[PDB]
């Protein structure tokens, strides 16, 4: 299964794959960083990090570029944050090859209360220790160090959690550009494919070394 | 209902609702290692 | 003993904060060295209560009665840039360098209420065509006179 | 002689839980209505999980903005249970969320942490006769998404009671 | 020096572990850099 | 056809959310007044940003502070330059771990630098001063935190041009750090963002470009200093906004554990920052207020950008 | 000096009533307790 | 909008530490009846001013004084903002609410020079009007602070006679969610009671009760 | 040890069984331990409470 | 007045 | 220090008090702890990362004609902790993380095998084996990312065939629990020498 017009860009050795599209003058770009620790199952039932990615939809008619922090759960799609950037899709904005995008900008309000909904089911978040310097041993890693993760708002919880009637129209506004749950069902399945191909390559490299 | 204004089935239901947060919220998972 | 939500419990009325600073500003007329404690008082009222045009106009009168001529007008210019109207109650009390405002609201002075009403009405007049820094600077000229 | 206090190097975090007598709390058995799993008893685990997803969360009591309790009555007249909701696939949930439930994008975003974990709808024992505690452990497909621990085995709707007996319901 | 001849055993301060932050010896405010100007 | 009614539904909702947002903070026509900073502090907030910086210059040393000047009436040294970086990073750690009794944890950084003027006469060359940009450019990076409206120190770092020269040349045996050299290889400048001036009211109309003057006062002094080519490595070392500056300050010592220090040292360091340096709990309570107010200000600009995007889609579709 | 969590330095006793002599304290011993080493930049001293 | 989280440091107790320091103790407060539906000055927090409440003149009495006025029943409009008034209630005189505390201290001549009509005697009937009846109620307490024997109030004056939908726009001052209140910033009390006063049992949108003392009920078990 | 033996059935997971009260009083040793004095055997296979 | 400011700040750009 | 021109008599007299008691104490060692054989310890005086380096030659069979020398490198970052969460958050457990580079015969992250291990409670716990550069599989797999490079799965969840071959590869390289105690011992001496310089550098800054 695959969406209508989306090319996949994945090289072996890096835990990253990027999806690109272009309809008219607008271009929508989806980047994902597959976790090395552990990823959740597609069945869901039975450290178990969710598959969270980004969506950069650029529109030159508006003059802004929309960054959409998306989390794929059970093949479906939720969106945690929407921020706006100046100009079209420059190369520095995408977090490929461990250089981040624009930093020191407003991340955006909470569109949904998903992270607080994981607290009642006792699912462990990405923040395992409250000490920020304890998790700064593995710096420049979004999964192990949430205090410098762009996708996790650098550990900050915003003031405003947006209105349900308002945030429903924002989800429908992005789903016409190809950020629907059909895209997240492929990203959920391709992340399990990258996670196995990275592990069997790292193992067979380790076999010839010793 | 005359003196106190409530009934004992209605007393037990409101007693369980005035403290719902401090009764049970988490599972308290994890492991604690000795530091000394 | 009765605890409201803390956004409604710890919020004093603005007439009380106006009267508390106007008691302190009347004490600044008798002794100008009281301003250092009023600066520590306003440093806590700004962070605990709400920054209203009533509490800012009383603080201009607190800075005026201490003899601070620069920062009193500069606080009034900040209210004009924030589109905040100057309080006509403290404008009548700025042009009256007597009448400690606890016994003004009590009614201990039966006379001079026509004078109290005249300064409130010209303060209503001066705000219609000018800003808040022009109303406050008129009150500081009469107070020092 | 000065005897040492018996401690452990590795102790789980739930052992620090407080009891007013520093002892094990009482395990009171459930009511007689939970003896046979019927249509009145099927959706009481679905009732409580939708209550916790709409109430205040945490030590600061953050109110959940979306109310998921309005979708409880339209869930039970269909006959779909919380245990039946875990058996629904991804294709069957999109049919349920758009057509039947009419779940919005923010209400589906708050219910999905309860579905992605496969939380078992088993009424745990408490010190009271009226229990509002569900086992929040993640379920496994070998034991029917019942998490397989503390006797929650493949048909157990309530702790301390009998099985489902799905031939009747 | 042994434990039984120590200052901590003269009071009821324990030998090792967390310091008693609400004890009166820990609540004594210390200024050791100024005692050469006072008691000299 | 269906893309027009979706983009017009979002543009009508974003116009209604911004109308209902300004209606909440409006008090009888008057908009929400921002919280007042302490005396001498000039807050600069870039529009569309996650941070705001405030500056403070104590002439003739620390004896010109607020606490050292108040006395009872009716009965030279080098100047100190302060800079408080305050990002929007504030979170509650009692949700992830309920054993911690913390309602609010907000982090903000403080950079204090010193500069020798030509007016001091007493202590000219008795000892060569290492705080000067000519000699080492020593600066103290005190990372602070506001833990339930209470200022707690996280780390006290002492960084000079030597630590930027060591990390770029001989941090390893014969080379620098392979990651610190790589982060200096990718340093693209940010586009100029229009800053907003929420300064102290007494210094709001005195002089406007004074923190801009004092920023280039040390910048021309350190690039033309005894340490010449190591200033691009030092500016990224002193870069308080981003992950490359936090990793570069992590390569340095970072100071000792403050709770492992002596209690006489902890009270004297708190007496220096709050009492002598002027960075007090009045400022520490103000930073969390200014982090809250400018989050509200950036939410309205976020609501204006939802309306600006959604109206631009429907007029073309 | 710097302290460590869980490790304390044992120190000898002066053998004068402990830290606080419950039997009593003389004048010249309490004279040093009177003029306690406070920082004099923020300390006001007064006698009548 | 959009559910701004609050900066107050109220917190529910944990699941590990015991309940201690019971000279202060929060509990939930629920009164007998609802009072949000009523008039503003007959609610629970204004119960001490019940005898200070003015007598109610109704609509049909106001239409009777419109047709057949009396020479000493002074209808007085207590609306403050001149921009929100559009029509004239008959036989009315304008006395704004912000100036009542200074108007009643005037003499008989100075009231004429400052308002253009004669000051009413202390024995005649005074009837006050407003938009919803809030500015007329606050003026009625100032009219009863001075020794005026007959002070009356028409609740919902302008909005019922002229059929308008306006308000007196009382702000009812509530702290903004950046303004952190008193007991977090301060060393006014010791650290144990400071932690226990800031403790609340449940959500912080409802009302609570603070106990000044408590004894353990040894007779249950 | 000091254990208690009940007459009616109380299983480890649920109370549902195929025995009566007259059966289980002979299975779980309630009839046994009532009629024997000290110095005799008691089975380990029967459940002991408290 | 805020949308007028945001076009001067550049947060609401024109057509690219 | 007269109080008229120097108002910080509470701090400047306190810090010079603590310079001498950290010097007059006899528990400290002025000599560094002796490393194991072959290792040479470099440390920049300003930074908090000290490097170890040695040359090493493996055991190769007689079918192989030449044995290539290796390059072993140790990178230890000093542990940071937040005292602002104290006394509410618990005391963080002491451990000594370090990096172990292996290069066959010029940098640190090119054609290098990187092994991340933790020394905690007197034993070594290997966490990840990170690769940098193009390596041979079985094709060529390139790991050109140095920050977000793929570190491999954690070895609790890894296969047991790759576990027992790694421990034989580490015990042959002589990195074990006795080497990890020196990393714990040298980190104490490095943090003590950096603390004494931190007290001296702070005295120049405050008194200026
Ligand atoms: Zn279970």
């Amino acid at each position: 299964h695959l969406p209508f017009n989306f090319d996949v860009c994945y090289e072996l050795g890096s835990r990253e794959f990027t999806l690109f599209s272009s309809v008219g003058s607008t271009s929508v770009l989806v980047f994902c960083n597959v976790s090395s620790r552990r990823l959740r199952s597609v069945k869901g039932g039975q450290d178990r990090s969710p598959v969270v990615f980004s969506a950069f939809v650029s529109m030159p008619t508006s003059g802004l570029t929309i960054e959409a922090l998306c989390c794929s759960s059970l093949g479906l799609l939720v969106v945690d944050g929407v921020s706006f950037h100046q100009g079209p899709l420059t190369e520095s904005m995408i977090p490929q090859d461990a250089h981040p995008g624009p930093e020191g900008h407003y991340q955006g309000p909470l569109l949904n209360q998903r992270s607080l909904a994981e607290m009642v089911v006792n699912t462990r978040g990405c923040i395992t220790s409250v000490d920020p310097f304890r998790q700064q041993e593995s710096f420049f890693d979004g999964h192990v160090n949430p205090w410098n993760a762009r996708s996790l708002r650098f550990g900050h919880v915003p003031v405003h959690t947006a209105k349900p009637g308002f945030s429903d129209a924002l989800c429908h506004f992005l789903e016409v550009f190809g950020v629907n749950d059909e895209l997240a069902f492929f990203v959920e399945d391709f992340a399990h494919l990258v996670h196995r191909e990275e592990e069997t390559a790292w193992t067979n490299v380790l076999k010839t070394m010793m | 209902m005359t003196v106190h204004g409530t009934s004992l089935p209605s007393t037990y239901r409101m007693h369980k609702d005035i403290n719902k947060a401090q009764r049970n919220d988490r599972k308290l998972s994890g492991n604690r290692f000795k530091v000394l | 003993s009765l605890q409201n939500p803390p956004e409604e419990q710890f919020a004093l009325p603005s007439v009380l904060l106006r009267t508390l600073l106007c008691m302190a500003a009347y004490h600044c007329t008798l002794d100008a060295d009281y301003f250092t404690t009023c600066q520590m008082l306003f440093g806590r009222m700004e962070q605990q209560q709400q920054t209203t045009p009533e509490v800012l106009s009383a603080w201009v009168y607190c800075c005026t009665a201490s003899g601070r001529v620069d920062e009193a007008l500069t606080y009034a210019k900040y209210m004009a840039d924030c589109s905040a109207p100057f309080d006509v109650t403290v404008f009548s009390l700025m042009q009256h360098p007597s009448l400690n405002p606890i016994e003004v609201e009590d009614g201990s002075v039966p006379h001079s209420a026509k004078g109290l009403l005249l300064q409130r009405r010209l303060g209503n007049r001066l705000h219609t065509a000018y800003r808040s820094d022009a109303v406050a600077a008129h009150g500081m000229f009469v107070y020092y006179a | 002689k000065v005897s040492k206090v018996p401690t452990r190097s590795v102790i789980p975090a739930d052992a620090l839980r407080y009891h007013p007598r520093y002892s094990v709390p009482r395990k009171m058995v459930l009511s007689n209505t939970f003896n046979v799993v019927g249509e009145n008893n099927r959706y009481t685990s679905l009732k409580l999980i939708l209550e916790k997803l709409s109430g205040h969360v945490g030590r600061r009591q953050y109110k959940m903005l979306c109310n998921l309790e309005k979708h409880y009555d339209k869930l039970k007249d269909e006959g779909i249970d919380w245990h039946e909701l875990k058996w629904l696939s991804r294709e069957e949930l999109i049919v349920l969320f758009d057509k039947v439930l009419h779940l919005t994008r923010t209400e589906r975003a708050a219910l999905l942490p309860a579905i992605e974990a496969k939380v078992c709808g088993v009424l745990r024992q408490t010190d009271s006769r009226h229990s509002t505690v569900v086992c929040m452990n993640r379920g496994n497909a070998n034991h029917g998404w019942r998490c397989g621990r503390n006797g929650h085995t493949n048909d157990v709707y309530f702790e301390g009671k009998a099985k489902a007996n799905t031939a009747a319901l | 020096i042994a434990y039984e001849d120590s200052f901590e055993y003269e009071e009821y301060i324990p030998a090792g572990g967390s310091p008693l932050a609400h004890h009166w010896t820990e609540m004594t405010p210390s200024f050791s850099y100024l005692e050469d100007e006072f008691f000299g | 056809v269906s893309l027009r009614t979706i983009a017009e539904s979002l543009g009508a909702a974003a116009a209604a959310e911004l109308r209902a947002e300004v209606e909440r903070d409006t008090r009888d026509g008057v908009a929400a007044i921002p919280p007042l900073p302490p005396l001498g502090w000039r807050v600069r907030h870039p529009s569309g940003s996650n941070y705001f910086v405030m500056t403070r210059t104590l002439k003739n040393g620390v004896q010109s502070a607020e606490l050292n000047n108040r006395r009872y009436r009716s009965v030279s040294r080098a100047d100190v330059h302060l800079t408080v970086f305050a990002p929007f990073r504030v979170y509650d750690p009692s949700l992830h771990d309920p054993t911690v009794d913390i309602c609010e944890w907000s982090s903000f950084d403080l950079v204090v630098q010193k500069t020798v003027p030509d007016n001091m006469v007493a202590n000219k060359l008795l000892q060569p001063l290492s705080c000067t940009p000519q000699d080492g450019a020593l600066s103290m990076y005190v990372c602070l935190a506001s833990v339930n409206s209470e200022m707690r120190i996280r780390s006290i770092q002492l960084l000079s041009m030597k630590e930027a020269q060591a990390l770029v040349e001989h941090a390893c045996f014969g080379n620098g750090e392979p990651l610190f050299l790589e982060l200096l290889r990718r340093r693209g400048r940010r586009r100029p963002l229009v800053e907003r001036r929420f300064d102290d009211p007494r210094l709001r109309y005195e002089e406007v470009a004074q923190p801009q003057q004092v920023a280039d006062e040390a910048a021309v002094a350190c690039s033309s200093s005894c340490y010449g080519p190591y200033y691009p490595a030092f500016e990224m070392l002193m870069d308080s906004c981003g992950s490359a500056g936090e990793y570069s300050r992590a390569l340095c010592y970072g100071g000792p554990y403050v709770s492992e220090l002596s209690r006489e040292l902890c009270d004297a360091l708190l007496d220096y920052i709050k009492g002598d340096l002027g960075v007090s709990d009045q400022l520490c309570e103000y930073v969390c207020q200014m982090q809250f107010f400018l989050e509200q200000e950036e939410y309205m600009t976020w609501l204006g950008q939802v309306q600006h995007v959604a109206n631009a889609v429907s007029r073309t579709a | 000096a710097r302290r460590k969590w869980g490790q304390k330095t044992w120190s000898p006793t002066a053998t004068n009533g402990g830290a606080a002599p419950a039997n009593g304290v003389s004048a010249q011993e309490a004279l040093q307790i009177a003029y306690r080493p406070m920082p004099p930049s923020q300390t006001v001293e007064y006698e009548e | 909008q959009a559910d701004r989280r609050t900066r107050h440091h109220m917190m529910v107790d944990g699941q590990i530490n015991p309940r201690e320091w019971f000279n202060w103790h929060p509990k939930e407060y629920q009164p007998w009846y609802f009072d949000r539906h009523k008039f503003l000055y007959e609610q629970r927090q204004y119960a001490q001013f019940h005898h200070l409440l003015c007598h109610q003149v109704y609509l049909k009495d106001m239409l009777h004084l419109m047709r057949y006025p009396e020479p000493y029943t002074h209808i007085i409009d207590c609306r403050t903002s001149t921009q929100k008034m559009h029509r004239w209630v008959p036989h009315s005189l304008w006395l704004p609410r912000d100036e009542v505390e200074y108007a009643l201290q005037l003499s008989a001549d100075e009231f004429l020079d400052m308002y253009g009509f004669r000051k009413p005697d202390k024995s005649d009937d005074v009837i006050l009007l407003s938009h919803n009846g809030i500015y007329s109620e606050q003026a009625g307490w100032e009219w009863k602070k001075q020794f005026f024997q007959h002070v009356y109030n028409y609740r919902g004056g302008t909005n019922e006679l002229f059929g308008e939908s306006y308000s007196d726009m009382n702000v009812s001052d509530v702290l903004s969610p950046w303004k952190g209140p008193f007991p977090q910033s301060g060393v006014f009390v010791d650290k144990w009671s400071k932690r226990k006063v800031l403790t609340r049992t449940g959500p912080f949108d409802r009302q609570y009760e603070m106990q000044d003392f408590a004894l353990p009920d040894l007779e249950l078990e | 040890v000091s254990g208690r033996v009940y007459r009616r059935f109380y299983g480890d997971r649920n109370r549902v069984s195929a025995h009566s009260t007259m059966r289980w009083q002979h299975i779980g040793g309630w009839k046994l331990l009532k009629r024997i004095r000290r110095g005799s055997l008691f089975p380990h296979n029967v459940p002991l409470y408290a | 007045d805020k949308i007028e400011k945001w076009k001067a700040e550049g947060l609401l750009p024109e057509d690219y | 220090l007269p109080p008229s021109d120097f108002p910080e008599n509470a701090l400047l007299k306190c810090i010079e008090k603590e310079i001498e008691d950290e010097a007059l104490r006899l528990d400290k060692e002025e000599c560094p702890p002796p490393p194991p054989t072959g290792w040479e310890m470099y440390h920049a005086p300003g930074t908090s990362v000290f490097y170890g380096r040695r040359w090493w030659l493996p055991a190769t069979a007689s079918a192989e004609t030449r044995a290539t020398p290796e390059r072993h490198t140790i990178r230890v970052q000093l542990t940071k902790r937040d005292p602002s969460l104290d006394p509410e958050c618990d005391v963080r457990g002491e451990h000594f993380p370090f990096s172990f580079f292996v290069q066959r015969a010029l940098g640190l992250y090119d054609q290098s095998i990187e092994v991340r291990a933790d020394f905690v409670d007197g034993e070594l716990l290997v966490d990840n084996v990170v690769f940098h550069g193009t390596f041979k599989t079985g094709e060529e797999v390139r790991y050109n990312n140095i920050f977000n490079g793929y570190p491999g799965p954690n070895l609790d969840e890894a296969e047991e065939e790759v576990l027992d071959g790694l421990q034989a590869w580490l015990a042959e390289r002589c990195v074990d629990d006795q080497f990890g105690e020196f990393v714990g011992q040298y980190s104490v001496w490095v943090e003590q020498q950096e603390y004494e310089m931190w007290l001296k550098r702070l005295r120049d800054f405050v008194a200026a």
